[PDB]
């Protein structure tokens, strides 16, 4: 008998960890990523203004 | 353009899996990070000419005078960037995040979590 209660008891709870995991993953990982992905350029960018400033001056 | 952030939150980032994107993420943390702090560097801007002196003993001063009035009116352009495709570049492996794992995973804890009561019984 107790054999098969627990056999389903661990599937079913499996199931909802692992693809809600799935989702909040793919969420943080991403929206994170849209940042990130700014980030990248734009330090770019105030490099060169500072950059201009001292390179004019000299 | 000049820096700008968003969003960087570095253990999710590399995560990815789009995998022609996703290497690039697990790198681009070390070349933003990099770049993060050699920005944090510099001054931005150098001193103000004090003409009043150049004028003084550059006395071929209408040299200065001209460069001073150059200088007084110099506004530089500011630099060049192409990469706000990285915008869009995200939208696609920011649907991949949506769609394919949004909704699968919606779907599938539905069943299941809802499947935890009925076999809970």
């Amino acid at each position: 008998q107790l054999e098969e209660v627990k056999q389903a008891s661990i599937k079913q709870i499996q199931d909802a960890i692992d693809m809600e995991k799935s989702q909040q993953a793919l969420v943080q990982k991403r929206h994170y990523l849209f940042d990130v992905q700014r980030n990248n350029i734009a330090m770019a960018l105030e490099v060169t203004y500072r950059e201009r400033l001292h390179r004019v001056y000299r | 353009r000049k820096l700008a952030l968003k969003t960087i939150d570095w253990v999710a980032f590399g995560e990815i899996i789009p995998r022609n994107q996703k290497a690039v993420a697990n790198s681009l943390k070390s070349w933003n990070e990099t770049l993060t702090s050699r920005l944090a560097t510099l001054p931005e801007k150098p001193p103000a000419i004090d003409w009043a002196y150049y004028k003084a003993n550059v006395a071929k001063a209408g040299l200065v005078d001209d460069f001073e009035k150059k200088f007084n009116a110099l506004k530089v352009p500011i630099p060049e960037d192409k990469y706000t495709a990285q915008v869009d570049a995200e939208e696609k492996e920011d649907v991949k995040s949506c769609a394919e794992f949004l909704t699968q995973s919606k779907t599938r804890i539905q069943e299941y979590e809802k499947e935890l009561e009925k076999m809970r019984n």
